[PDB]
């Protein structure tokens, strides 16, 4: 109950989030850099796909 | 109040400048309408400085998008935030450049010019205070560098009293995919170091390099490397934007880095880097960004510093913060090493600290690092164009448009006096006093 | 009567202002709204604010404070937060397009254009003070408006204000630790012209005052918003004196003459204790002898600065709480037998004392104790000599062969500027020496 | 359609439009 | 605060530590995921020697692991306990060894290092007093033996003032399964007795031995051997974590145990080693853990002092205990085998005591062993070394990937040196 106590909690490192907890995060947006276009999550389904296809 | 004029060159420059607008709409809060939906107040506070005031409360971005090909227009306009920009600030030719540095910056661009400065003056002049531009384009294409450059000559000579920043996509040699490339390249680097006051040099070698033993990515597209240019472009200004308990914007940047007017040449480094198989095994601490930081993965430029030495460096922190570690760490690692860091200059690391973290980080930071190492990549187009121009290979697309011999001849000698001027200053006895 | 005008000026100077004013409304019972509650308003309600708070007929109280900055992202946040209603609005001026950290921009360009206004604001709180002790001026040595526009500021104040007392709170650059590059640059031409500008000028520097944090209050990493509780803290003891009674009054204008013995030497060091945890009161008591040894420790130096490489000058000491008049000299008998502190041979005398009975005010979440007794020094010290040496070096290193000189020549001064301010600081270096050496 | 001038242009739908 | 870095190169070097970072998560309380599951304060108290700190209370490992191939990576990886390290820490090759010491030393090993000592230096920095080093591989491969040297050789004059451990897996006579073996053993004793502060001997034979006569396990499998190897490496380092009435660190062991420079080699052992039919039986009283120690049955390498001279000793205990029958057993211990000790070092014993025992156990103890009976190793690593040297066999590996005939020479007469200088202290 000390101002400014959050920069000095010992369990700080413990009341924290990843920040990446899961692929259907709300707050990764593009400004925030921990999701990329180019994780192509659906490759081998599309690989499968391109092989049916030939 | 403090007004940035963003200055789009070419079609790599475009396809930087619609990601940039885009990651920092989503900073502020702005749909892709135009209008504002967020949940903070202080997002309003300071929004002139990249946006213009219109009707109904929209905001239209301070940008002006230049190129010599209408393809690329079309593209940036029907894009996935393109409907943003005014439609005014599209300005376009008809027929391309042609990878020819000549044509933009002789024959075709010298009609081209007359109606961008229309534009750029137009939009500048609305501004209370000014405070600089800022151009984004690639050395290694016509269009963005022949006239770019030239773009570079008359605005530097119309607004003598403000500070330009450019970031130009040097060239590279491993992934170089035009062979004119070199001849693009040294015609441009010598209007680069007269008039301009901060350059940026970005490679596609360490956009890719990151993108893959760093994010572990697979398909690293374009989107995807312009992400990562976009990351430090928005974190260089947001002292400008965001109040802090540090502030420092890019002209206190531009004084406490550059200690001579030739010497320029930076290279960015954005911080907090994670893959997604190994971001939840590491904690979000302050030395965990110093480490990140200071690596030479994360430099984006084809730049290894261990050959040469930092000159003067930089570090602009984001988020709430306690910085005894931002005061502490970067003393560590100017005590250690001792031989990397010039000893000419004392305390060469400047300290910012923003209070507003990007949007999903608690905590984020950006690098940026003068060094003497950035004169192998100078002596690297030195040594391509040489042993191309002595053949006189290609040169009949260059002399017909009615630029002499005399021109490459004195573009070698002022790249060799810039190779040499880094190298007397990374070889220089501090404890001494000259005849002057 | 007895009134003094603060000014705050760069970065610096408007967040301790923040804290330091936040620490006087508590003190004297003011809400940010600005009216003194109606249980403690009466016709005789003590008159005791009239020193910083000035009055208005409905009841409002307006500080006598000048807010000055260049860059207005700081301002914005005082204007928007908790004691918006507080200052006066005029009294908050701020400008454009900053000043970059540098030297030139600052007192030149810059600088000049700024310097109508704020004397007027400064004319217009000087007519309401019957009795005015002096101006007290926070400020940083490293920023560009706090070198640049505070070297021009005593000029046109020493014009404007012929023998006025003139205060400073500038905080120091370290040793080892800076935000900048030109610091050094900006340092040398500070002290240059405010050498015969100020009449006195206490040292602060940031690294001394964070190991004091680390070890004496039990947190591992703080900021800049429980750094200027310190310095708050140490502003209030200066000025409590006249504010509340004691024992032995002292006023702006007597360690001045106290504290200062030749023209060139005007930088005494201020020290505080105790600084003690609110865990740690638990099993320390504070006598008058505790908390006087701890002032003279090294350990507790505000200054990255050892006392034991060279010698007292004079000395300032401001007793608040609860103490006796007994204890404070059989205190100072045991400072003066002891061998590790030592005075110069013409000073048989360097002790001045002032006792107050108000002890120090606590805020709500800050770092400190709520203590019975404490004492805060005024230390004027010839072991400042090697701050100087250091940093001749490092102007001397780095102006070895001219860098960063084309953003100071280009903006308005000529080259010879820097040949004149390191050749005055190089005889006030011979001038410290000259001094410290015994007959 | 968004290239063309305003000229040598037949009536075409603009994007966003 | 005090923290160790862990090492592991090669196969073998990789199986030990998984099984090391098996017992101690165990012991710290550490579930497969890595969320710490404990129902103490004592163990919470010291974690940071082993441990980083990382987001949602999550420890990993300060471990990396070293390998020219990918085919073990991917087992450790896959094991139990393969999710608890950070994917960073693994550094593999692409081209492996193949039992060559050569490869692993000159050629192969030397792009590899560029990764490790990078990544080595990136989280040993991050320790705010680094306390040591530590290292396992194996001498009968050139996966973890080329390199491995190469490792110490490096990290020497990086760190000068540290403590590093190394426990080396000195091949045997009879489980000897590569030909090229004396080759590998003879040309990394050479590069270990002059860059390492401590070096402990672990021989197969004695492990089989060991399950042998004592577990009476049908089946002794390799993870039936790194658990016997690993409660002794976890037994070695109790004082840092878990405090006791008489504490010991490394460096308080390494003073006490060398005398000279070069006479660091040590070998084991693990006193309460019990078959379940004799579970029942046995009493747990101090005498009965010196007495299942000093059989000379119960070592853990292939030599016996009963041949040489105890130099020194040491044995750390665990377990709340009365420490007089610790005095009294070890005297009666020294006094009773008067033949076996120096003349020359009265008081050859070094003790400490940890109060917290090893998990699902009451008392253990650990002993470490300085004597002469290691040369009795070193001569039969050199005497089958010059016995195929001397017709030139298996050189053309050798002398063809960038090394003279002089490395073998001077390979042989250090060797020569050490057993010489071990031997004089036999005698006087
Ligand atoms: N002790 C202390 N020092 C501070 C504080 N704020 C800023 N500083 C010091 O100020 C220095 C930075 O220069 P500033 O005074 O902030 O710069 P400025 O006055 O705004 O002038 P410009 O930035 O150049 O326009 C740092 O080196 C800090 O040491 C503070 O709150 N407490
Ligand atoms: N980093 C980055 N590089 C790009 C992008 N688009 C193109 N490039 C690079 O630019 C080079 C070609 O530039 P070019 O289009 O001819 O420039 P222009 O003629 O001025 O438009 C190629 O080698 C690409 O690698 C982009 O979006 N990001
Ligand atoms: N004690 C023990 N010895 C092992 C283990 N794994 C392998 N070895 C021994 O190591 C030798 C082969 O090691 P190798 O895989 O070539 O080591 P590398 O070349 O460094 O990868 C064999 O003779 C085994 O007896 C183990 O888990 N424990
Ligand atoms: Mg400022």
């Amino acid at each position: 109950t000390r101002r400014e106590f959050d920069l000095s909690d010992p369990l700080a490192l413990k009341k924290d989030l990843p920040a990446r907890q899961s692929d259907n995060d709300v707050r990764n947006t593009i400004s925030g850099m921990q999701k990329f276009m180019g994780e192509d999550l659906n490759f081998h389904e599309r690989k499968k796909f391109q092989e049916e296809q030939n | 109040m403090r007004e940035i004029v963003h200055l789009q060159a070419g079609q790599c420059g475009n396809q930087i400048g619609a990601k940039f607008w885009e990651v920092i709409s989503d900073e502020h809060g702005i749909d892709p309408t135009g209008t504002y939906h967020g949940d903070s107040d202080l997002q309003l506070e300071r929004i002139n400085v990249y946006y213009n005031e219109a009707t109904g409360g929209k905001y239209v971005p301070r940008a002006v998008l230049v190129d010599l090909e209408p393809g690329t227009m079309d593209s940036v306009r029907s894009g996935p935030f393109g409907q943003i920009f005014r439609p005014d600030n599209f300005v376009f030719g008809q027929s391309g450049a042609g990878n020819n540095w000549a044509k933009g910056h002789y024959t075709e661009g010298a009609e081209l010019v007359d109606s961008v400065l229309d534009v750029v003056r137009k939009e500048a002049e609305s501004c209370d205070c000014l405070q600089g531009f800022q151009l984004t384009h690639s050395l290694g294409g016509g269009t963005g560098s022949g006239m770019g450059t030239l773009l570079i000559s008359k605005i530097r000579e119309e607004y003598p009293d403000r500070i330009m920043n450019t970031f130009s996509v040097v060239p590279s040699p491993k992934v170089s995919d035009t062979v004119v490339e070199p001849y693009n390249a040294t015609l441009s680097v010598h209007q680069l170091v007269e008039n301009t006051d901060e350059t940026y040099c970005i490679d596609n070698e360490a956009l890719y390099d990151i993108c893959f033993r760093t994010l572990k990515l697979t398909t690293p597209t374009y989107g995807d490397l312009n992400h990562l240019v976009s990351a430090t472009m928005s974190g260089v200004t947001t002292c400008l934007r965001f109040p802090g308990q540090l502030n420092a914007d890019l002209r206190k940047l531009a004084v406490n880095m550059v200690p001579f007017p030739r010497l320029h040449f930076f290279m960015p480094g954005f911080a907090p880097l994670t893959s997604r198989g190994s971001q939840q095994y590491r904690a979000l601490t302050v030395p965990e960004l110093t480490q990140q930081m200071f690596d030479a993965k994360n430099m984006m430029a084809a730049c290894d510093p261990r050959h040469g030495r930092y000159l003067t460096v930089a570090a602009v922190f984001r988020g709430r913060m306690s910085m005894k570690e931002v005061d502490e760490q970067m003393l560590n690692v100017q005590n250690k090493n001792s031989s990397y860091f010039v000893e000419w200059i004392p305390n060469n690391v400047k300290t910012a600290v923003c209070d507003i973290p990007p949007r999903g980080l608690k905590m984020s930071a950006t690098f940026i690092g003068n060094s003497t190492a950035i004169q192998e990549l100078f002596k690297r187009i030195s040594e391509q164009f040489t042993a191309m121009f002595r053949r006189k290979a290609f040169l009949h697309w260059y002399t017909g448009e009615g630029m002499d011999e005399m021109e490459f001849t004195e573009a070698e000698s002022n790249m060799n006096d810039l190779v040499s001027e880094y190298q007397q200053y990374q070889d220089a006895t501090a404890e001494e006093e000259g005849e002057f | 009567m007895r009134e003094c005008i603060s000014i705050h000026v760069g970065q610096a100077g408007v967040q301790i202002g923040n804290a330091c004013w936040e620490l006087y409304c508590l003190e004297h019972g003011i809400q940010p709204d600005g009216q003194m509650p109606s249980d403690k308003t009466i016709g005789g309600g003590d008159d005791s604010f009239n020193t910083f708070f000035s009055e208005t007929g409905a009841g409002k109280h307006v500080p006598r404070a000048v807010f000055v900055d260049l860059e207005p992202t700081v301002i914005d946040e005082v204007r928007t937060g908790t004691y918006r209603q507080l200052f006066h609005p005029e009294q908050l001026i701020t400008g454009k397009e900053d000043a970059a950290n540098n030297y030139a921009r600052g007192h030149y360009t810059i600088g000049k254009e700024i310097i109508d206004l704020v004397l007027d604001r400064i004319r217009k709180l000087a007519d309401q003070c019957t009795g005015l002790q002096g101006f007290l001026v926070f400020h940083s040595f490293g920023g560009g408006t706090g070198s640049g526009f505070t070297s021009l500021l005593m000029e046109r104040l020493s014009v404007d204000y012929g023998k006025k007392s003139k205060l400073e709170f500038s905080i120091y650059p370290a040793p080892q630790v800076s935000t900048a590059v030109v610091e050094p640059y900006n340092s040398i031409l500070t002290t240059h012209t405010t050498l015969e500008h100020s009449d006195c000028a206490f040292m602060v520097d940031n690294e001394a005052i964070y190991d004091i944090c680390r070890r004496n209050l039990d947190i591992e990493r703080p900021t800049y918003t429980n750094l200027n509780r310190l310095i708050g803290q140490i502003v209030s003891s200066i000025t409590a004196s006249l504010r509340f009674d004691g024992a032995l009054n002292v006023d702006l204008t007597e360690f001045q003459t106290n504290l200062v013995p030749y023209p060139r030497i005007h930088f005494p060091l201020a020290t505080y204790a105790p600084v003690i945890s609110a865990e740690k009161a638990y099993h320390e008591q504070l006598s008058v002898a505790e908390i006087t040894n701890a002032c003279f420790e090294p350990a507790n130096q505000m200054v990255k600065c050892d006392p034991r490489h060279g010698k007292y000058m004079a000395c300032c000491l401001l007793y608040r709480g609860d103490v006796v008049p007994k204890d404070v000299n059989a205190a100072i008998a045991t400072i003066k037998t002891k061998r590790t502190i030592q005075f110069v041979d013409w000073c048989p005398t360097g002790f001045k004392v002032g006792i107050n009975y108000q002890p120090p005010t606590v805020v709500p979440g800050g770092d400190l104790a709520k203590v019975q007794r404490a004492v805060c020094m005024l230390s004027n010290t010839t072991a400042i000599a090697e701050a100087w040496a250091r940093l001749d070096h490092k102007f001397d290193l780095m102006y070895a062969k001219r860098a960063f000189v084309h953003w100071y020549v280009g903006e308005g001064m000529e080259e010879g500027e820097f040949s004149e301010a390191r050749e005055d600081m190089a005889a006030l270096e011979k001038d410290y020496e000259e001094v410290g050496v015994d007959s | 359609s968004f290239s063309t001038p305003v000229p040598l242009s037949l009536g075409k739908l603009l994007p966003y439009e």
